[PDB]
């Protein structure tokens, strides 16, 4: 196997809470090794289908896509998450891919009147809060909750998640700090996929629930499209932050929440300070979780799969590949420098 | 030029022998850190790993 | 006339090659002050039409859109023009308004080929490079022209120039510098608003021109669309940097020229290091140049109309409003200092 | 905090007694200068006057 040949799953150019057509997909794969199936209607439309090209073991990296911005686009976005698994994989096996979109930022707007908000020169919300220490009429502002990436596959016709890698929540209209939570993983398929609580912002989407709220990302299961902006803000002026594709969480004057195995939660109230919560990554018992999740991705997410570097021949199972050209290298704990045999440690 | 830049972004950070074996695996196993212009999603892996409750006994 | 009153033109959230829909202007101008009509077809297609509301002097200060920027998103575009002037408008009057939009950026791409070269790792470009010194085959790399900025009215049915703020000239793809040239001023009407000089890379539109090429920017009289890429980059790997609405001139290895009154030029040849040029701004000689023609904008340009503030009350005929709900503050040259009167200074 | 902020990212730059009209004219009355959020705009049209040829005798 060449150790460099790897599949690259980006979102095909698409973006917002819907996922991408065959037609993207076709356009951002020409000339690579990659060619996938995207469904055009139904729970699987915006998600790519592909085929294991041989039996073997694989390395599967997914990224979730970052949240939205506030009203001021000074605080830093929620990262998505990043979750690294190894599989064995068997020929012709079929991977179900969705590869989450980012949420909308609340600034800037292509309406004047909410540009105005983001520019600083209309200030309704900051007399709203001053004058009653609630949003209730000028809502809007938060960021959308980012979509989360999915790898999974039909067992039996029953879907059967391997990685889930969760999107970062919106931030809050008036996020005045950039504290982010410990990544949460999940490893047990027996803990529910539930979607998150919503509040006037909507909460991201699981793997396995059933969505009513428009402002709430759906699930995977029933789309995982991004949910949309709360009712207040479209009514009292079209201020639209809807969560990304994958299960992001429409907006409000708070957060949505991002998607994920279960979802992340959103404000109770209309809390212009309240972040959405990033979802709940996963990663299947049916493989090894290469590495822990951790916060990076600060656009739309993305998958990266290669062939898993097979390296229980030296005496330390962890190895690399040496960039110039080179042989496997296996490396060493601690302080202890390679031996002229190249396996073990001393 | 390409140790010291990553430490340019994220810190002199501590590690134990278990967040070692996983930093290895992040420093070169990972498009993040094995691709130059991706240096700040690198940056940020690590700083995470840094806060990781693994790394933090 | 109250003070704060103005109308703020901008291209309604559409980008790219073509102007706004009707719809489009409707939904960013929704609850403002501001209402057009937005032709749908035809050469008028993606103009602005607003009423003056009043017969009165009004300073109109245009904004042309910048350049795209080139392979490596490291060296600054080139910006669009600003250009100030002061006019005679009677109520009822039809202002034709075009709001020049960005030239397309190489990079980011969607395609994960180009994608590959955007992030460093493909260098077939510099290959390509270093074995002929000049690129026929890899064509592609180079930023589209950004459009330029015509307000103008219908005399007769025949167009008349007001206000042109250039759009920025597209940076080539491998643009070692950040040098740009001094902003070119038309005033005088007889001189010809002629298409710049179309090589690889497409030159930008004028205001009166005949287009053939495609991958040249579009004068204003017959769409002002912005040009689409050089064949051999869309052949090739499908590398497409289109010219900005407004003339824009598409993108090659070299940079596309901007838009202006004359279209900026492009290199006669593919040469992957020579920038496209802005266009030439124009000031009607039926109004008074309030302020030089100056490069600022870094993205989508703009038009913003406003009453214009007589100053000719005091001896000094400059003046201004001060901010913090004050009256007409006369300014005083050098260091003298108003007197008691408030006309003149001493 | 009002003026010093704009100096901070264009400069300690010149001015002729000519390059004072506009100067004082692109100060009050565009909007890239009276909007605080549109600083940078500001500083790029101030640096551009600079550079203008009028201002360059």
């Amino acid at each position: 196997f060449d150790p460099t040949v790897h599949w690259l799953f980006t979102t095909c150019g698409a973006s917002g809470p819907h996922g991408p057509t065959q037609a993207q997909c076709n356009n951002a794969y020409q000339n690579s090794n990659l060619s996938v199936e995207v469904g055009s209607e139904g729970p699987l439309k915006g998600i790519q289908i592909w085929k294991v090209p041989a039996t073997d073991t694989y390395s599967i990296s997914g990224y979730g896509a970052a949240g939205g911005k506030g009203g001021k686009n000074t605080m830093m976005r929620s990262h998505g998450v990043s979750v690294l698994g190894i599989f064995n994989l068997e020929k012709d096996d079929m991977l179900y891919i969705l590869v989450g979109q980012q949420g909308e930022d609340a600034c800037p707007s292509t309406n004047q009147l909410i540009q105005k908000v983001c520019i600083g020169e209309n200030n309704v919300i900051e007399e709203e809060i001053r004058v009653n220490r609630s949003v209730h009429e000028w809502a809007g502002g938060g960021g959308g909750g980012g979509g989360a990436t999915y790898v999974f596959k039909m067992k039996d016709g029953v879907p059967v998640p391997l990685i889930i890698a969760a999107g970062g929540g919106g931030r809050a209209y008036g996020a005045k700090t950039d504290t982010f939570h410990p990544e949460r993983l999940e490893n047990n398929s027996s803990v529910l996929g539930l979607n998150g609580n919503s509040g006037a912002a909507g909460g991201g989407g699981g793997w396995n629930d059933n969505t009513s709220l428009l402002w709430a990302g759906k699930s995977l299961q029933e789309g995982a499209t991004g949910g949309h902006s709360c009712p207040q803000a479209m009514k009292k002026w079209g201020w639209e932050t809807r969560g990304g594709f994958g299960g992001g969480g429409g907006g409000c004057s708070s957060g949505g929440g991002g998607g994920g195995y279960i979802g992340g939660n959103a404000a109770s109230n209309n809390d212009p300070e309240m972040d959405g919560e990033d979802g709940v990554s996963f990663i299947s018992p049916l493989g090894i979780l290469y590495t822990p999740a951790l916060k990076v991705m600060e656009g739309h997410g993305e998958v990266n799969i290669k062939h898993y570097l097979n390296c229980s021949h030296c005496e330390v199972d962890e190895c690399h590949m040496d960039p110039e050209s080179h042989k496997v290298i296996c490396f060493c704990d601690h302080g202890t420098v390679l031996a002229e045999d190249g396996v073990s440690c001393i | 030029m390409k140790d010291k830049f990553l430490k340019h972004l994220t810190g002199p950070l501590y590690f134990s022998p278990k967040c070692s074996k996983h930093f290895h695996r992040l420093y070169h196993n990972t498009r993040d850190c094995t691709i130059p212009a991706y240096y700040k999603r690198c940056a940020r892996l690590l700083t995470r790993l840094a806060v990781s409750p693994v790394c933090m006994e």
